[PDB]
RNA sequence: AAGCUCGUAUCAGUUUUAUGAAUGUAAGAAUGAAGAGCUUUUAGUGGGCCAUUUUUGGUAAGCAGAACUGGCGAUGCGGGAUGAACCGAACGUAGAGUUAAGGUGCCGGAAUACACGCUCAUCAGAUGGCGCUCAAGCGUGUUACCUAUACUCUACCGUCAGGGUUGAUAUGAUGCCCUGACGAGUAGGCAGG
RNA sequence: UUCACUGGGCCAGCAUCAGUUUUGGUGGCAGGAUAAAUCCAUAGGAAUGUAGCUUGCCUCGGUAAGUAUUAUAGCCUGUGGGAAUACUGCCAGCUGGGACUGAGGACUGCGACGUAAGUCAAGGAUGCUGGCAUAAUGGUUAUAUGCCGCCCGUCUUGAAA
């Protein structure tokens, strides 16, 4: 009735980068309850979106979504890389980010 | 003849790492160059 | 033949060493003949020599 | 981590000179090739010959006898310094002889600033009989039924947010 | 995991919280510290005081009205401890900061709503035992904030008109545990606990 | 740049043995290199500083001079908060992976990791800032992670080298191809547009 | 004119594959003191001396002086036996999860599997499926956000100047 989710809610923390340089192709996801790399692993391969209000409407809905993929674990934390076919706009750096699960593995 | 006729390999840097902090000692005193006798066989295998 | 050959000489490096503390000997083991160098240091900042 | 090795050497047999002296010593290192390292370093100190002039004749392995009795080690350390070197004598309850060269090396560090290469192990030995304990520290322990609290425990939260107020009891 | 996360500083470090705070905020997550004033730091107190009242010489010269602001209030004096860590001008930053909001005490409308406490930054759990300590409070007092009394007074009352409630509720779940307690047993019951619960 | 002999045993900033007062000559010594020598002529070039290792001259010191090998010069890139002299790394265009040096409280990508001890400082300490005290400091060990134009693999561009290709090739043989290696650049040279 | 079959791009999803790599689960071995231990025995010993016994004392059985080698707990050392298990190393062992790439273009070759006929993971990706013309998609400009970027040229000197 409340909950029709379907999807791991995490925030979209950066891109990938040095002190200096970042790639914005790859972008840095934190997930909800994710402490270490081993429990991360469980989430790679999986699809993500980002769901957000636009201004126009564009196909009988003012809100549109950005997909892509989960590649791989980034450090200790959980923190996942992840690249989208369009990338994020680095205005969304602290954003809500859907992670699915599809494909399955289980 | 058969040393010569191989071409000088090219590895990779090795997947786990180097070990070590800093490379540039003796592998007697925490360092990667000099002689390490069986060891080499780990770091290859990395490097392959 | 090859296959054969190297099962038998590990084989006989394991048992001289057995025979050795069985005898109260110490075995030594034949000098290394080969070596692997990697070069590990670039391009830059080395000497002529 | 450290292991114990067995070494000897008898400085490559010449013409008339057959089957030399043989020096035998304990030597702790993290792997064999420090091991032999070591060895010759010592060899230098001892005597007058280099690792051209002498061979490794055997390197072996010592496993601690018993890795499940508590004992109380004895051990003697000379050590270089910023000034000249000097003989030194302390005391180590440990578990194996590996466990206890491990701490004190541990201990020279902190107290000492002294290195694996500063530091020569003279001789490791246990303390069978109590009342040969020569330190107050290894003797603390040995009083009959010793109960003691560890009062104030850190406890390391996985999450960044705790809702309790952690009550740190024992 | 909340959209808000009332923090409570009574007892905790400038520094730690701050930090962790600074992250919090970066990555989305609104915040709201509170009790401010009954905050911690580290180090005797005519330590605070110095490693300050210098912080306070500072000023511009020609015109000492456009240079450093020397905010007293307690609330502020840890604000800053924060808007250190957070580009606090590149518009990611403001972006946060526009996140936070750090009260002296516990004013409406959070009184009434839960709070907590970030474990890795409390003094007990990261101070040795018996060890030299401030406490904002003395620290802002010595150096103007003009106001430690009114919430310190304002405050009992605050406690009060709670810690009457909490009766009222602990009187409440007084019954639950029985209600319980005693409708336990029974079947129903037996099978959960089976699965757990 | 071209022509001539050769493509070799022609050599090498290297090691070894041999034979004398770090250092001379040889090897039926190793290792690497098919890139050598003989003409003939043709541009540019006459800047130092720093650091290293041997000494020589020196009193409060610093250093002064000589020789030797590098670094910058003609040179980006990762790191050292920032930088002529430090650390790593010599660059076609990309994709993926792995690392160096340096780091993982936050600004800042990455362990408010684990383990042993030590340290309270009235401006500790390691400081670029905030800040830190069973540390985010000191000493040490163990792993995990972060990332450069570096290495590995693949594609692509071009250059060079070796080669295939006709009783003619389902495209201009000054075409169509096959294989491998390489790619910084000032003065200057050659070449295609 | 009756009909039946069929649609060419572009971007995707899945399937079996191929080249590169990441991260797991699992099995068989070979080394060492043929691990050492533990454990099953055996013979000694001391204790931070257990049961018992002896003596000064309320607080009910007490608390240090002994006794004693273990008794109504045990430990230590030696001796002998019996398997393991870490650790190091190997497997031309098995089974997964993820990313990136698909270069080339009739057939020749090295092979494997199959009695043969053939077939195949063997000299570089195929097969199926969906999204479309008021499409699908792709671009330009304007600014925002994250990161980076000393003022060009000439002339000096060791480069900054």
């Amino acid at each position: 009735a409340e909950s029709h989710r379907l999807y791991v809610k995490g925030k979209h923390l950066s891109y990938q980068r040095s002190k200096r340089v970042n790639n914005p192709n790859v972008s840095l996801i934190k997930i909800e309850g994710v402490a270490t790399p081993q429990d991360a692993q469980f989430y790679l391969g999986k699809r993500i979106a980002y769901v957000y209000r636009a201004s126009k409407e564009v196909r009988g809905s003012k809100i549109r979504v950005m997909w892509g993929k989960v590649t791989r674990t980034h450090g200790n934390s959980g923190v996942v890389r992840a690249t989208f076919r369009n990338n994020l706009p680095a205005k969304t750096f602290g954003a809500s980010v859907r992670i699915f699960l599809y494909p399955s593995n289980i | 003849q058969a040393n010569n006729f191989l071409w000088p390999f090219k590895l990779s840097n090795p997947s786990g790492g180097w070990g070590v902090p800093r490379k540039f000692k003796h592998f007697i005193q925490g360092g990667s160059f000099g002689n390490r006798e069986e060891f080499i066989n780990k770091l290859v295998k990395s490097m392959n | 033949a090859y296959q054969k050959e190297y099962e038998t000489a590990e084989r006989n490096i394991i048992q001289a060493k057995r025979d050795a503390k069985a005898a109260g000997s110490y075995y030594v083991e034949a000098q290394h003949k080969l070596v692997f160098v990697v070069r590990i240091k670039g391009i830059n900042k080395i000497p002529p020599k | 981590h450290f292991k114990e090795y067995q070494v000897i050497g008898r400085r490559l047999p010449t013409e008339s000179v057959p089957e030399p002296k043989l020096f035998r010593m304990r030597i702790f290192a993290s792997n064999e090739v420090i091991a032999k390292s070591r060895y010759w370093y010592f060899l230098q100190k001892l005597h007058k010959v280099k690792k051209a002039s002498g061979e490794i004749v055997s390197i072996n392995q010592i496993n601690e006898a018993h890795p499940t009795k508590v004992k109380n080690f004895g051990v003697w350390v000379r050590y270089d310094s910023r000034s000249g070197t000097h003989n030194m004598y302390k005391e180590i309850r440990d578990v194996s002889r590996v466990a206890a060269v491990e701490t004190l090396y541990q201990d020279m560090a902190a107290r000492h600033r002294a290195r694996f290469r500063s530091i020569h192990i003279l001789k490791v030995a246990e303390i069978e009989k109590t009342a040969d304990v020569k330190r107050q520290y290894v003797k603390q322990f040995l009083t009959k039924d010793l109960k003691f609290p560890l009062p104030h425990r850190v406890q390391k939260s996985t999450k960044t947010f705790s809702y309790k107020r952690p009550s740190t009891f024992y | 995991v909340e959209p808000v996360v009332v923090i409570d500083g009574k007892g905790h470090l400038v520094g730690r919280l701050a930090s962790v705070v600074a992250k919090q905020l970066l990555n989305g997550q609104k915040i709201v510290v509170v009790r401010a004033e009954e905050l911690n730091i580290s180090g005797e107190f005519f330590r605070n005081k110095l490693k300050y009242h210098d912080f306070l010489r500072k000023a511009t010269a020609f015109n000492k009205t456009r240079g450093p602001f020397h905010f007293r209030a307690p609330s502020r004096i840890f604000y800053k401890a924060l808007r250190g860590m957070v580009s606090h001008k590149t518009a990611r930053g403001k972006a946060a900061l526009e996140r936070l909001k750090v009260f002296e005490g516990i004013p409406p409308p959070y009184d009434k709503k839960k709070r907590v406490v970030v474990p890795q930054a409390l003094r007990v759990l990261r101070l040795k035992p018996g060890r030299k300590y401030t406490t904002l409070g003395k620290l802002s007092t010595s150096v103007g904030w003009k106001y430690e009394d009114v919430v310190a007074k304002l405050e009992a009352k605050r406690k009060v008109s709670s810690a009457e409630y909490y009766a009222k509720k602990r009187a409440f779940t007084k019954k639950v545990a029985s209600a319980n307690a005693t409708a336990a047993e029974s079947d129903v019951a037996k099978q959960l606990a089976a699965l757990g619960y």
